[PDB]
């Protein structure tokens, strides 16, 4: 019982069930500068072209 | 109200006590526990009892008066 | 040494759960203080995780509890752990108030003024998070008792408009409700420690009312696995609430967004207010009725400086036990009749119960008691 | 069986614990199995598991 | 971007020294960048994930 | 008229304690939904993620989240336009706004459809019933601009009865009566109130055979320690 | 006789502050303790105020203390009071700490074991804190922090992916953070009171180190009036600071809405972390980075079990009390350090200061109570 | 780059006890009216937060209801504009940040409600930002930056506005340069802290308060401390 | 603790005066200033010598963080 409590309420501080949603996106390239970085949307975090 | 040691003065009393491996786990419960709880019924079935039945008479009388009041119209 | 008998952290242990000499004499009826102890870290750590997934704002809350009973993992049933909790602590709460005045231990007088003061707390700590979930039935019984705290002359208005934080029940009373009940239990553990106190000092009590000092059979390991034995029933009990039928408790209308405009007709408290709100109904006086309540929770100060009885239960007392069950039918009546629409034999019986609750609790124990006083050559 | 269980898994307490442990997991196991099975035993038809393996 | 010694990549959090393409040489910087699963369309574009 | 119809309990399959919800009900009420009923009634709160493994497939769901476009967000320009989204998808709604219902309707606002069976006096009985019992008015209509229900606080609805033979006569064989489309809706809707039924009842089986387990255990154990003084004598020595 | 010695609460208050036998010799240094017990209780209020004008929501988070600042009446004051009696609780902690290991009161052992776990919890409670205002400082920092929880190998990916509350920070994440700074200084006030506890087990120490059994005065009235001064100066600094100077420890970057793509190189946290920050990143090391930070606080632990002297003043052995302003210095430095950006002279003096903190520490002191023990023919 | 740190300027209100000319803020305003509510906004103000501080009744009335608001429903329930009584805030001339992005060349232009509080410096830095367009010496300049050394990394993507249009004030202060940049800043101070003149006032309270106060406890400490700072030890022995 | 079991100390004489007698202040600009200038005599050379050695590093770390972030190299 111990354990399946455990097991339980770390799975309630796991995850959320949308977070798992995450994308494949598409960029377009050359309107970037030869000598330039950009960041796009992936996970949040920046996703550097 | 403290620990113990200085709560009663009491002389003349011993007390045997049996070891809980020495006796059954389970001693002689069908032939003396359903007498028991006979008695214990029979001790409160006047006392307990009779506010309930006026319960659910109270219940059904003001219920079958809210049903004829609704019923006619 | 001894480890126990040396470290000061030990000597509180050792003195609370361990050389506690206890009554021998008590049967299941005594287990309700542990029981509502794990009631009440167990809705510590509901509300801990709801509240580490709610949002108090009133346009994001029925979301957001909708988010987390759908998408965060066990968020259901432990909203639903939440709830039917404070049903079972419900329950255990008003069966320890049985057993304290069934078995005479309401002659501890300042015990059970902390007793008063922790019921006080645990039902505004009940109202304020029933307010919560955003609902139909939250908003338009906030409404009423805000309204009941504005009957108050000269000072309920200031009182009611301070408590706003608007003209109704906006995102500024949302936020202030979270707060409060967001804080309140750590205080009820504070003055449970407090009651606690007190009873240590006094100590326990057994059903026949003769003190048991002859007697004392210790705190453990007996009563620790017999509370262990209580509280697995609870989570026995409890559980199978939350996982076979959530909904014989919870109302239909408390999964409505709140409409500002509906007032829709079955509106009620929940059941553990309901004889609270009889008293209300079956009145037709605004401030009357909620002095009609604070009052009722005022005979419950009263009723130990009545005690004019020679024995301290009602254990040999069977007229004044007679009256005391037909007290607690009047109390399921009471509920019941919180539990109806407003109708007129309803309003009749209603009206006959509370006065007939008055006049039992009241008038009859000492006529009760004075019968069986003189009764026994005194 | 008795006489042979106590004399000895019940004089040393963190073999005790131990071996608790091991067939606390082995029990575990089992039950996974037993509950399982019981739960899709008597629901059979309306579960997802066939309606996947359909396509 | 367009920081650091080797003129590439330049973390400020603790002055972490990459080249162009994030490959550290002077700092407390355990690893290097990961290449994400992106594969390239000759339509200046990219599908990335 | 102040006497409502109280709905009776039906014996359905997810009726008993250890009873269950059939998923390819639910699919088929959701394609009734998703089909007929979702351009009258929200359900917002219902995503596609949500019909992954519960009846549907993977590459159908980004099927379904393809056949519904709403909206991306700013294009460096807020120009908002039509997106078909892949996994994250939401339903959308009818109406941008209610008074856009209202003026739809006689007012009337169709509810949201998350909640609705755990939501009135009656659940999902009381659903079936409000489909089905469909009548006539002896003597009592009262200015023609609703409709005549009997299952009704008030036994007038401003919603058609929207079952007449055969509105969808859909995949598989399942003749589209008033009564197929009206369980497989019943069992959507319980589905849609509960995400979460079968694995309450799992672990409801779970936890019967735990307790089958340890009341045994803890009373034998609890009148074992108690043994002792259940077992003491007294004797009077002066 | 007595009510205060005979009701069971009065017993307890009159063994704790009214008849509690203290020593005499004492200067204000003492009066840090219960400075730090009303910095307690109002920070506690001031969070309380906040708390019913705060939403923890990412979209609203910034706009709401906005909402705070300006339309709430004197939410501008309550929000400066909690931030500035914050700073004013890390003054009044870091200066009690340095008065238990000036004066040598660290031989009470587990009164020091009990700050430290005060020590590590005020820290996280005051981060947490510090996060909920969900700005664009308080954001990085959070990630920051976050990796180095994710620093740990092999065992922290899955703890820290746990307590992301997603991929990244989000709502979640804010949500249980506010849970957290919420529920961390109840358990601090508790764990105060066993502090306060053991310490009265113990008995109170003079600025000599010699026992002072002999001069037993009574903590009412006149430690009493000694907290009054204390306290009218400590509110007579939180005022000023709110009055006069709200921009001068507040940081500007908290100040805008959290860009996630912007990062200014601006880096540093609040100032009562800098201290720390640039014992992280002197040693070009990450595992051996953050256990440098989890060795010096249990550096702080085990001093007690480095001491050998035979007397446990400072104020009598000279030397040993010059290495202990040495470590102040040693300390204020690597704060100031931590205050700056990062270069080469930056990082070698970074380097030779977390040299310089473990060297003194770890080796001088000892050595010096060795040698004044060696002094006077013992 | 480099970093110029600003000089301090002795402001009117810099003394710790000085407070601001609302005759200032009143034509500050109607510098950001003017010319300075097109790129920026200050989305956290209302015209409320005006009425008690810069101008009467019927002018912040005026100057809330010659604006739209774009309200919500209608009988329809679509949208319709509206002047807005006193809840308006200033009406957002960027609404998408990325078309903001878009619309100039690119760095887009943050808003101006905490800029005197949050840019390592005071008010100070605006005004020599303000006023520090100059002249290049042969630097980088791509196209769209400007150059001013009063910026870490001297471009800035603004075009300088401050001696075109003078903006004809109310009262009728012959713009020149300098007095207009000092009195839009000190309306951005104001608008950094709407409480500063109830904070120096509560200041002037406590100052006094612990002025007088502070010896009065100190010695009454002294007062009841007088016994054991007095006594005098004695030694007897048979 | 306690209060009556602590000690055994015999051969004590105390005097102690009235506290409403003798004045609130004697002699604060008469005592106490000398008695203060007797503390900074006895503490500066155990807490001076850090404090200008922080001050000189602290002056020394800004030089030089100016002059290397200023270069002006030869081509
Ligand atoms: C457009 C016409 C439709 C369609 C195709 C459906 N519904 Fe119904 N519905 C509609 C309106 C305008 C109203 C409002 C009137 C009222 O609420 O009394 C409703 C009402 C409902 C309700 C509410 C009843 C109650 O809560 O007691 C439900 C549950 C409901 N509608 C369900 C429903 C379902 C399941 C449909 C698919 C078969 C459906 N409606 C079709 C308008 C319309
Ligand atoms: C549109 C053109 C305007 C107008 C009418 C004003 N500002 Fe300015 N501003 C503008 C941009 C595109 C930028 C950002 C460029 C960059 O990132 O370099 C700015 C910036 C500022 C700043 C911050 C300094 C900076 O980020 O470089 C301040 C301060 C500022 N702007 C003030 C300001 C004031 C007071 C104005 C009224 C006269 C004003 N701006 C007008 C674009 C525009
Ligand atoms: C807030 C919830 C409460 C908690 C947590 C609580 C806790 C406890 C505990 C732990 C005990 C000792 C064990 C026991 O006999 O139950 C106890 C006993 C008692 N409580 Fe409470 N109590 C609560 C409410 C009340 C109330 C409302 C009253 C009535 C005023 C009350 C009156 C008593 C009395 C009289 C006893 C002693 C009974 C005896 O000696 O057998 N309690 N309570
Ligand atoms: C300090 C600890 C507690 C916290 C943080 C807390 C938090 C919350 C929150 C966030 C809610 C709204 C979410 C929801 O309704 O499911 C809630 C609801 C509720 N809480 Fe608590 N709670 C706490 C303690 C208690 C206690 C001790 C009780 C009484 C036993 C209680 C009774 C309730 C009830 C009845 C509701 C309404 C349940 C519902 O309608 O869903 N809570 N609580
Ligand atoms: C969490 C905040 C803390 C609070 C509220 C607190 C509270 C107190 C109080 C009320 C006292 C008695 C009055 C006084 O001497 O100032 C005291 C004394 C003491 N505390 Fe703490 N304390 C805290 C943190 C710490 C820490 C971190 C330590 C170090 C481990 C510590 C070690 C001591 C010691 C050694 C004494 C006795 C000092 C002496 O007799 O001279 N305290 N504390
Ligand atoms: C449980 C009681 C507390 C509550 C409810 C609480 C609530 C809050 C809230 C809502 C905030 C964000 C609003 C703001 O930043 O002004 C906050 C921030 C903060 N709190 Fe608390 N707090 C509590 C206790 C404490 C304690 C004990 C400390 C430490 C002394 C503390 C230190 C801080 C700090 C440093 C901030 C950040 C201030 C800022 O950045 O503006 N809080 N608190």
């Amino acid at each position: 019982a111990a354990k399946n409590v455990v097991s339980q309420f770390v799975s309630s501080m796991s995850a959320s069930a949308d977070v798992l949603a995450m994308s494949k996106i598409e960029i377009k390239l050359s309107d970037i500068p030869e000598g330039k970085n950009m960041a796009f949307k992936w996970r949040g975090k920046p996703l550097f072209v | 109200g403290r620990q113990f040691g200085h709560l009663t003065r009491v002389r003349h009393v011993i007390t045997y006590s049996l070891s809980p491996f020495e006796q059954r786990a389970f001693p002689h419960y069908f032939s003396k526990g359903i007498p028991n709880v006979l008695r214990r019924t029979r001790a409160c079935i006047l006392r307990v009892a009779p506010p309930f039945v006026v319960f659910y008479l109270v219940y059904t009388w003001g219920t079958q008066e809210f049903e004829k009041s609704k019923r006619k119209n | 040494i001894n480890i126990r008998k040396t470290h000061p952290l030990m000597k509180i242990v050792n003195n609370a759960f361990i050389d506690l000499p206890a009554p021998s004499n008590i049967s299941s009826w005594w287990n309700f203080g542990s029981l509502l102890g794990i009631c009440l870290i167990l809705q510590i750590l509901t509300g801990l995780f709801l509240a580490m997934h709610y949002t108090p704002d009133t346009t994001t809350a029925f979301s957001s509890v909708t988010h987390i009973c759908r998408d965060v993992n066990y968020g259901w049933i432990i909203r639903y752990m939440h709830a039917n909790g404070a049903s079972m602590f419900f329950i255990c709460l008003f069966m320890h108030v049985g057993r304290g005045l069934y078995y005479g231990s309401y002659t501890f007088l300042e015990t059970w003024n902390i007793g008063v003061i922790l019921l006080f707390a645990t039902m505004a700590t009940a109202f304020m998070g029933y307010v919560l979930p955003w609902g139909q039935m939250s908003f338009w019984g906030a409404t009423v008792i805000t309204n009941l705290l504005s009957a108050i002359p000269y000072i309920g208005t200031n009182l009611v408009e301070w408590i706003w934080g608007g003209f109704s029940v906006d995102k500024a009373t949302l936020t202030r409700f979270f707060a409060f009940h967001f804080i309140f239990p750590f205080i009820i553990a504070a003055l449970a420690m407090v009651h606690l106190l007190f009873l240590h000092e006094t100590g326990s009590n057994n059903p026949t009312g003769i003190p048991s000092d002859t007697d004392k059979i210790p705190f453990h390991p007996y009563y620790t696995i017999k509370d262990i034995l209580g509280a697995i029933l609870l989570i026995l009990i409890l559980m199978l609430l939350v996982l076979f039928t959530p909904d014989l408790l919870g109302d239909p209308d408390n999964y409505t967004p709140a409409n500002p405009l509906n007032t829709p007709p079955h509106i009620k408290p929940e059941w553990y207010f309901l004889f609270a709100y009889a008293i209300l109904r079956s009145i037709p006086n605004k401030l009357g009725g909620v002095l009609a309540l604070v009052l009722s929770i005022l005979v419950l100060v009263i009723m130990p400086l009545l005690h004019t009885s020679k024995q301290r239960s009602m254990m040999f007392r069977p007229i004044s036990q007679c009256m005391f069950w037909i007290l607690v039918a009047d109390l399921l009546t009471l509920t019941w009749i919180g539990g109806q629409p407003v109708e007129h034999p309803y309003i009749i019986i209603g009206q006959l119960a509370s006065i007939m609750y008055f006049l039992i609790i009241l008038v009859m124990m000492p006529v009760a008691s004075i019968i069986e006083n003189n009764l026994l050559k005194w | 069986l008795t006489a042979r269980l106590y004399s000895l898994l019940f004089r040393r307490t963190s073999t005790f614990a131990l071996t608790i442990v091991v067939g606390a997991l082995f029990f575990e196991r089992a039950f996974d199995q037993g509950a399982d099975a019981i739960y899709e035993h008597i629901n059979e038809g309306k579960l997802w598991k066939h309606i996947k393996h359909k396509y | 971007a367009n920081a650091g010694d080797f003129g590439g990549y330049y973390c400020p959090c603790h002055g972490s020294h990459y080249d162009a393409s994030g490959r550290i040489r002077k700092g407390p910087a355990p690893l290097n960048l990961e290449v994400p699963s992106y594969e390239f369309t000759s339509d200046d574009m990219v599908i990335v994930g | 008229s102040d006497l409502e119809l109280h709905p009776p309990s039906y014996p359905w399959s997810h009726r008993g304690l250890l009873s269950s919800l059939d998923h390819t009900s639910i699919r088929r009420g959701f394609q009734v939904y998703k089909q007929v009923c979702s351009s009258c009634h929200s359900m917002d709160y219902v995503a596609y993620r949500h019909l992954v493994g519960v009846c549907y497939t993977e590459d159908e769901a980004k099927a379904l989240a393809e056949e519904v476009e709403v909206q991306d967000g700013p294009n460096e320009d807020g120009e908002m336009f039509m997106r078909p989204g892949k996994l994250s998808d939401y339903f959308p709604k009818p109406y941008p706004n209610p008074e856009a219902a209202r003026a739809a309707n006689n007012g009337a606002l169709p509810p949201d459809l998350s909640y609705i069976v755990r939501a009135r006096h009656g659940g999902e009985d009381y659903v079936f019933s409000l489909l089905t019992g469909y009548c006539e008015p002896p003597r009592v209509s009262l200015r023609e601009g609703l409709y005549f229900n009997p299952y009704f606080p008030g036994q007038a609805i401003g919603m058609a009865p929207p079952i007449y033979n055969e509105v969808l006569e859909f995949d598989d064989g399942t003749p589209a009566t008033m009564s197929q489309v009206a369980k497989d809706v019943c069992t959507f809707l319980r589905w849609a109130a509960e995400p979460e039924h079968d694995h309450r009842k799992r672990m409801g089986l779970k936890m019967l055979l735990m307790m089958g387990l340890l009341l045994p255990l803890v009373y034998a154990m609890k009148r074992h320690k108690w043994s002792v003084l259940k077992s003491r004598k007294l004797a009077y020595r002066p």
